[PDB]
C-alpha cells in the first residue's frame, strides 16, 4: 500500500457510505494514530494490510508496523499548528498558542480548537514540522468548548 | 474493515490562520484514558 510519508484519513466502510473515524500520520514506515479510531482493530492501504504493533488505552495511542516514532516535543512557550483533516474537507493548518493540562503527573500541553470528532489523530507540528503530539483525547470546559491535551508517545 | 487514505504532507505554514486561546485547567486522568476537569 501506501507508505509515503504524512497525514492519511481514517475510513470506515461499515457504517452509511464511507465515513472519517479519524486521521494519522505515516513516518518512517510507521502508522500513528489514537486507539480511540480504530481501537486497536487493522487497517488497509490499498492492497495491502497494516497491524498493530503497539498500543495503549490509557495513553489513547497505537502505532502500526512497527515501534512509535513520534519524539518532538512542546517548548512550552511558542506557537503550534494543528494539522486538522476533517471529515470530507481538505486538510488545513490552524496556528495556535498551547494551553495546559495541570495533572497530579505533570503538566502536558493543549489546544482549544472545535473539530468533529472524525478529526481525532490529526498531528500538532512546531515550527521545523516536527509533530509534538496527536489531536484528539481532552475536555469539554464550562461553556460547552473542546480542548485537546497535545497527546505524544515514547520513542523506544 | 478501516482503510487510510493520504491527506497531504506534514509541514508548517507561514501565514495560516491564528485562532484559539490558551487555558491553564486543572485536569484528571483516569484508567479508561478519559480526561475530566478537577474542580
Ligand atoms: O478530535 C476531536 C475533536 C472533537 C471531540 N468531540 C468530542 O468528544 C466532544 C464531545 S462534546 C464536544 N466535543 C473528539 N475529538
Ligand atoms: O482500570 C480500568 C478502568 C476501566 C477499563 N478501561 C477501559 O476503558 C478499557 C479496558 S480494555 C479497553 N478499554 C478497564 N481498566
Amino acid at each position: 500500500g501506501e507508505t509515503t510519508d504524512g497525514v492519511y484519513r481514517v475510513m470506515t466502510r461499515r457504517l452509511l457510505g464511507s465515513t472519517q473515524v479519524g486521521v494519522g500520520v505515516m513516518q518512517e514506515g510507521v502508522f500513528h494514530t489514537m486507539w480511540h479510531v480504530t481501537k486497536g482493530a487493522a487497517l488497509r492501504s490499498g492492497e495491502g494490510r497494516l497491524d498493530p504493533y503497539w498500543g495503549d488505552v490509557k495513553q489513547d495511542l497505537v502505532s502500526y508496523c512497527g515501534p512509535w516514532k513520534l519524539d518532538a516535543a512542546w517548548d512550552g512557550l511558542s506557537e503550534v499548528q494543528l494539522l486538522a483533516v476533517p471529515p470530507g474537507e481538505r486538510a488545513k493548518n490552524i496556528q495556535t498558542l498551547p494551553g495546559i493540562f495541570k495533572t497530579k503527573d505533570g503538566d502536558i500541553g493543549a489546544v482549544a480548537l472545535d473539530y468533529p470528532a472524525g478529526t481525532s489523530g490529526s498531528p500538532i507540528l512546531d515550527k521545523c514540522g516536527r509533530v509534538i503530539g496527536l489531536y484528539g483525547n481532552g475536555v469539554v470546559i464550562k461553556n460547552g468548548s473542546y480542548v485537546s491535551a497535545i497527546t505524544q508517545g515514547k520513542r523506544e | 474493515d478501516m482503510y487510510i487514505e493520504r491527506a497531504g504532507d506534514i509541514t508548517w505554514e507561514k501565514d495560516a490562520e491564528v485562532t484559539g486561546n490558551s487555558p491553564r485547567l486543572d485536569v484528571a486522568l483516569d484508567e479508561s484514558g478519559d480526561f475530566s476537569l478537577v474542580e
